[PDB]
RNA sequence: GGGAGCCCGCCCCCGGAGCCCCGCGGACGCUACGCCGCGACGAGUAGGAGGGCCGCUGCGGUGAGCCUUGAAGCCUAGGGC
RNA sequence: GGUAAGAAGCCCGGCUCGCUGGCGUGAGCCGGGCGUGGAAUGGAGUGCCUAGUGGGCCACUUUUGGUAAGCAGAACUGGCG
RNA sequence: GGUAUAGGGGCGAAAGACUAAUCGAACCAUCUAGUAGCUGGUUCCCUCCGAAGUUUCCCUCAGGAUAGCUGGCGCUCUCGC
RNA sequence: GACGUCGGCUACCCACCCGACCCGUCUUGAAACACGGACCAAGGAGUCUAACACGUGCGCGAGUCGGGGGCUCGCACGAAAGCCGCCGUGGCGCAAUGAAGGUGAAGGCCGGCGCGCUCGCCGGCCGAGGUGGGAUCCCGAGGCCUCUCCAGUCCGCCGAGGGCGCACCACCGGCCCGUCUCGCCCGCCGCGCCGGGGAGGUGGAGCACGAGCGCACGUGUUAGGACCCGAAAGAUGGUGAACU
RNA sequence: CUAAGGCUAAAUACCGGCACGAGACCGAUAGUCAACAAGUACCGUAAGGGAAAGUUGAAAAGAACUUUGAAGAGAGAGUUCAAGAGGGCGUGAAACCGUUAAGAGGUAAACGGGUGGGGUCCGCGCAGUCCGCCCGGUUCAACCCGGCGGCGGGUCCGGCCGUGUCGGCGGGUCCCCCGACCGGCGACCGGCCGCCGCCGGGCGCAUUUCCACCGCGGCGGUGCGCCGCGACCGGCUCCGGGAC
C-alpha cells in the first residue's frame, strides 16, 4: 500500500528526504559489487572474511545423490515409530527389543546425540557412528547394517 | 554500495530480461483446456482405462532414494515371454512395451 | 531559559498491545484492573509482559517447564507462561502439571492432558489466583533465535565468532584471504 | 457442518488433517470476572477522591 | 468463649442509616482505543518518527443515504467552524 | 593527566594442584562472621536497524609562515552555520 | 543538359576546402529511456526528537567505504507505594 | 434605550502609528552588481519486479509450506472459491566441522575386576554441570490491633530473616570436527604401511532440553530505465553529386 | 550403446491475421500518432518526419414577417422549459479587457500587528427581558377484584440441560444407564413466593390530573446592547505611622 509509505509524508519538503548538500546522484560509489579491493574494502574486509582468494579442490561432475546420507540422532529415536510400540516395551516381561528401521524413516547415518532411554532396541543403518553403538550397546540394544 | 553488513548479492538481471518476461495468467485457462482434453479423451475410449497401458515396477537408481518404487515406461521383452505374451499383441490389449530396459534382478 | 537535554525525556517501552484481536485486549484489560488494583508485582509483570511483541516472548519448550518444574521447594505450582508452550519429543516422561498460557500446542495439549495435569488460561488464572499467590512464572529463550548469532562483534575481527551473512556456505564462498594463514591473515 | 469441520474432541473426517482453534481465554465476559467475590476479595480500596 | 468494669434485658435491619462514607447496588464520568488529576517542558536547517473527523480517484460492505419540488461543476461585498 | 575513597571489602576454618618450593609458596575451590565507607547532583543498564554529514567560517586566549592582509595553517572553549 | 566518383568514403591548382543553408568525418531510422562521481527541479498540515563538514583506507582531493554525530523500535531492572 | 437606533471578532474600501528588502537554489556567507522566474490554466518527477537484512501482525509449531499437478462449472458474480494415500516429491529448519578422503556432539556418582595407574573393563543410580547478579514465587519469627482481663481457632497489612531460583549477562568447567606434542593399550574374517581409544594447547559461522516455516506490512541496501530532464560519443542498416 | 541413412502426432510458443468475451485500467493535453474524411493534412530530393481537431437542441421546431443600412451588421416579432442553448452553438473558471457603483491617491506597488471611519448584507427587536422544576393563592393514582406479560429466589421443589470424577466395558480416539458429590455454570421449562407494568370493574371528590393568572417565594443556566457599584481572594507598584 503506497497510502501508508514514507513517499506521501515527503510531500512538500525539496529535497525529499536525500539532503541538500550532497544530491541523489545515479551511482556515486559504482554499480553493484563494485570496489571490493578499492574504495570498498573495509566493509568486505570487515563483514565478509574470505571473500577474494580461491581454496580446496576442484570438482568437475559432481552429484549430490552419491553424498546423500541423512542424520538422525539418539536423542528422537523412538519417534520414528508409533507410540504404542515404545510402550509395549519394559513389558510383556520377554524383552521384545522392537526393531527400528531409520532408512524406512528417510535415515541412513545414526548419530549418538542425545540420552537414550534404558529399553533394548534393535537399530538398522546404512552407517553407525561408535559414540551412538556405544550408547546402544549399554542400554542393551544391537546395532544392524544394512546395505 | 554496501553499508553495514549486509550479503553479498549477484542479481542475473544485467541482460534484457524484461523482453522475455513469461506471465502465468494462461494457468487457469490451460489447466480447463487440459481437463477437458482428458475428458474427451476418456469418452472416445468409453470402457478402456483413461490413464492408459499398465506401467510395470521399476526401482530407482541414484543412491539418494534407493528405495522407491515408481511405474516404468513399459515391460521388457523377458517379461513378456515368461509371462507369455507377444510383444506385437501385447501393444494392443493395453500392456506397455518398450525393448531398451534389461533385466539384471 | 533552561539547560536540560530532550532528547531523552520520551520513554519507549510499551503501552498496549500493537495487536488488534480482541480476546488479547480483554485478557489485558483484566489484567489492566489487576495490577493498578492489587498490590502484586505479578499482575504487573503479567501485563507487560501481554504487552510484549512476538520475539520477546519465545514458545517454552515442553522439557524445559519440567526441567524448571523439577527444582525442589515449587512443587505442587502453577505454570503461568505468557509465549506458547510447545510439545518436546525428545523426552518420554511428562509429569502432572498446571500450565497458564496463551496457546498450547495440540502434541503439548494431548501430552500434558494424558498425564493428569491441567490447563489453564489467564481469565481461569484471575479467577483461580487473582494476585498470583503459589505460581511460577517462567519465559522461553529470548536468545533462541538465529538473529544473535549474526549480532555483536563484526566477522572479520579478531576474537570474533559472529556467523556472517553468506548466500549459501560451502568451499568457495568464503573462509579464504581473511580468514585462511596462508591467504594474506586470519583473524 | 460436524462433517466438514468437526469439534474440539473430534476430527474433521473430511478434511484430512484440521481442528477448530482452541480459545484464548474461556470466560469472555469481563463483567462477570470483575465483580466475581474471589477477585473483590483480593482488591484494594479504591482512591476516587479528587485533589 | 469464659471472667468482669469506671438489678436485668436490649446494644435491632439501610427497600431505609439518609449520607464528607454506606465493605447491600452503584455515574451526569464507562466511544476503558473512554474519561479524570497532578507537575515539568515548548528554537530549528540536513534528517528521522507519529497523528490527521486534511484532500483526489476507483473497488468490497454499509447509510430503507441525497437528487428534475433540482446532482456534479462554477461565481459570490453572505453566516461560521 | 591517571588511579583510591569498601559488600565485586575485610577476618577466620578446611580441601585441590602433572606449577614453584628444604620445610614453604602461589592460585583455585567450599563453610562461617562482620554493611550507610568524602561533599553535592542525578534513575540507570543493555540490544537491533538507521537517514543526513564527510567544502566550513568567526571570536577571547596560546601559536607557525609571511612586512602585512577581511592571508595561509594548528590547540582549548564558545558561537554563526 | 547527360553521365561517373557516396561517408573513415568521394573529390580537392591544397583553404581541412566542398560533399543539397550542417563538414577536423553528411543525412535518415534503430541499438537508446546509452553513461554522467557533474548542473537544475522534486507537489498537504500539525506534533516530537534533532546533526556534520571530523579519524582511517581508496589513481583518493566536486566521490565513496569505514568510525563519529542523529532518529526509531524495544528489552532488563530500582522506585514517594 | 430602542423604527433609522443596536451586535457582527473574520472578510469590501480607505486612513493613521510601529514593523517590514523577492521568492527557490549552490553556498562559511544572498536583498545582492550570483543563477531561474511577464501572467494564467491543465499535465509534471522516489514507481514496479526480483534478491537480501531487521522490526511488526497473524496461523501452525519440531515442524511448516503450497510451487506445480489433479478432482468439483457450462466463467454472471469466477479466470474466484473448496478439496487432495498428491499433506509432500521438493524448499527451509532440525548438526556441525575439514581442501578432501572422512568424522560427527554427555557426562557425573557409587561398588567391583587390572596396582584405581587421573589409564582399561564390568553392574546400579542422577540425567544438560558449577559460581555471582537475578524480575517473580515459598517459608516466615514478630509487630499492628480489636469497648476491660485471659484463652483463642480465623479475615488481614507490614514483615527482620531464611530458600527454590525464569529470561539474560560475566566467568569456570564439559562435549563435537581440523591441527600440533607426549604416549599407553585394545579388536579382528582376512594379524597389515589395518582400525579404535587417552592426556595436554590451539583453529570452527558448533552442542550444551529447540524455533522455525508460510503469509502480510514498514524501513534500509542493490540489479534492473530505476526520482525526473540533460551530453561531447560508439555501433548496425539505408538515402543523397537538383548546391558544390 | 551401436554413430557417420530416414519418418512420426501429444503435452509447448504465438505484441501478425479472422471472429468473440472480460476488466479494482484512461476518459479528449488522458487512452494507440490517430474517439473526428489519421498514417490524413503538411514538411524534406530521399531514406523518412507527422499533427491539431468530440459535445446546440427531446424534437430544427435552425428565428416566418416588419424596419435602418450597399452589406457585414442591428431593432422588433416568433420557436423552445431554456438562444441568459442562435450552426466550432452543453456547463463557461483564471490570466486580460470595456463600462457601471463606491473609496482613495506627491516617498513604486504590495505585506504583518492595533485601532478608527465608510459601505455590504446578516441576527434581532416596535422590550428580548429567556425559560425549566418545586410551593402558595376533565378523570383517576391511594386501596381492593379478575385477566395478561415480565423480573428474582431458594427447599433444586420435579424433569430436561449441562461440566469433572467415581460405577456398568455396557458400543488409542469417538458413544449409551442409573446412582453420588461437586462447578448448578444466564443451557430450558412446570408449579410456589415476593415484586413490577398494562387492561377491564369499582373508588364522585380536602386525594388525583390539563389549561390561564398573581406571586420574581426556593433552585439552575441566562441578561438584546451600553454600563456603573460593593465586598472577598491571588499577584504586583507605592504611601503614612509607630516600636527594637
Ligand atoms: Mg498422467
Ligand atoms: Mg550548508
Ligand atoms: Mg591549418
Ligand atoms: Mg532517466
Ligand atoms: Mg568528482
Ligand atoms: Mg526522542
Ligand atoms: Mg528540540
Ligand atoms: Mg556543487
Ligand atoms: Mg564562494
Ligand atoms: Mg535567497
Ligand atoms: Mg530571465
Ligand atoms: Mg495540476
Ligand atoms: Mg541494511
Ligand atoms: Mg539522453
Ligand atoms: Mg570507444
Ligand atoms: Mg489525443
Ligand atoms: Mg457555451
Amino acid at each position: 500500500p503506497s497510502r501508508l509509505r514514507k513517499t506521501r509524508k515527503l510531500r512538500g519538503h525539496v529535497s525529499h528526504g536525500h539532503g541538500r548538500i550532497g544530491k541523489h546522484r545515479k551511482h556515486p560509489g559504482g554499480r553493484g559489487n563494485a570496489g571490493g579491493m578499492h574504495h570498498h574494502r573495509i566493509n568486505f574486509d570487515k563483514y565478509h572474511p574470505g571473500y577474494f582468494g580461491k581454496v580446496g579442490m576442484r570438482h568437475y561432475h559432481l552429484k549430490r545423490n552419491q553424498s546423500f546420507c541423512p542424520t538422525v540422532n539418539l536423542d528422537k529415536l523412538w519417534t520414528l515409530v508409533s507410540e504404542q510400540t515404545r510402550v509395549n516395551a519394559a513389558k510383556n516381561k520377554t524383552g521384545a527389543a522392537p526393531i527400528i528401521d531409520v532408512v524406512r524413516s528417510g535415515y541412513y547415518k545414526v548419530l549418538g546425540k542425545g540420552k537414550l532411554p534404558k529399553q533394548p532396541v534393535i537399530v538398522k543403518a546404512k552407517f553407525f557412528s561408535r559414540r551412538a553403538e556405544e550408547k546402544i550397546k549399554g542400554v542393551g540394544g544391537a546395532c544392524v547394517l544394512v546395505a | 554500495a554496501p553499508s553495514r553488513n549486509g550479503m553479498i548479492l549477484k542479481p542475473h538481471f544485467h541482460k534484457d530480461w524484461q523482453r522475455r518476461v513469461a506471465t502465468w495468467f494462461n494457468q487457469p485457462a490451460r489447466k480447463i483446456r487440459r481437463r477437458k482434453a482428458r475428458q474427451a479423451r476418456a469418452r472416445r475410449i468409453a470402457p478402456r482405462p483413461a490413464s492408459g497401458p499398465l506401467r510395470p515396477i521399476v526401482r530407482c537408481p541414484t543412491v539418494r532414494y534407493h528405495t522407491k518404487v515408481r511405474a516404468g515406461r513399459g515391460f521388457s521383452l523377458e517379461e513378456l515371454r515368461v509371462a507369455g505374451i507377444h510383444k506385437k499383441v501385447a501393444r494392443t490389449i493395453g500392456i506397455s512395451v518398450d525393448p531398451r530396459r534389461r533385466n539384471k534382478s | 531559559g533552561v539547560d536540560i537535554r530532550h532528547n531523552k525525556d520520551r520513554k519507549v517501552r510499551r503501552k498496549e498491545p500493537k495487536s488488534q484481536d480482541i480476546y488479547l485486549r480483554l485478557l489485558v484489560k483484566l489484567y489492566r484492573f489487576l495490577a493498578r488494583r492489587t498490590n502484586s508485582t505479578f499482575n504487573q509483570v503479567v501485563l507487560k509482559r501481554l504487552f510484549m511483541s512476538r520475539t520477546n516472548r519465545p514458545p517454552l519448550s515442553l522439557s524445559r517447564m519440567i526441567r524448571k518444574m523439577k527444582l525442589p521447594g515449587r512443587e505442587g505450582k502453577t505454570a503461568v507462561v505468557v509465549g506458547t508452550i510447545t510439545d518436546d519429543v525428545r523426552v518420554q516422561e511428562v509429569p502432572k502439571l498446571k500450565v497458564c498460557a496463551l496457546r498450547v500446542s495440540s502434541r503439548a495439549r494431548s501430552r500434558i492432558l494424558k498425564a493428569g495435569g491441567k490447563i489453564l488460561t489467564f481469565d481461569q488464572l484471575a479467577l483461580d489466583s487473582p494476585k498470583g499467590c503459589g505460581t511460577v512464572l517462567l519465559s522461553g529463550p529470548r536468545k533462541g533465535r538465529e538473529v544473535y548469532r549474526h549480532f555483536g562483534k563484526a566477522p572479520g575481527t579478531p576474537h570474533s565468532h559472529t556467523k556472517p551473512y553468506v548466500r549459501s556456505k560451502g568451499r568457495k564462498f568464503e573462509r579464504a584471504r581473511g580468514r585462511r594463514a596462508s591467504r594474506g591473515y586470519k583473524n | 457442518l460436524d462433517d466438514l469441520y468437526g469439534t474440539w474432541r473430534k476430527a474433521a473426517s473430511l478434511k484430512s488433517n484440521y481442528n477448530l482453534p482452541m480459545h484464548k481465554m474461556l470466560n469472555t465476559d469481563l463483567s462477570r470476572i470483575l465483580k466475581s467475590p474471589e477477585i473483590q476479595r483480593a482488591l484494594r480500596a479504591p482512591r476516587k477522591k479528587i485533589h
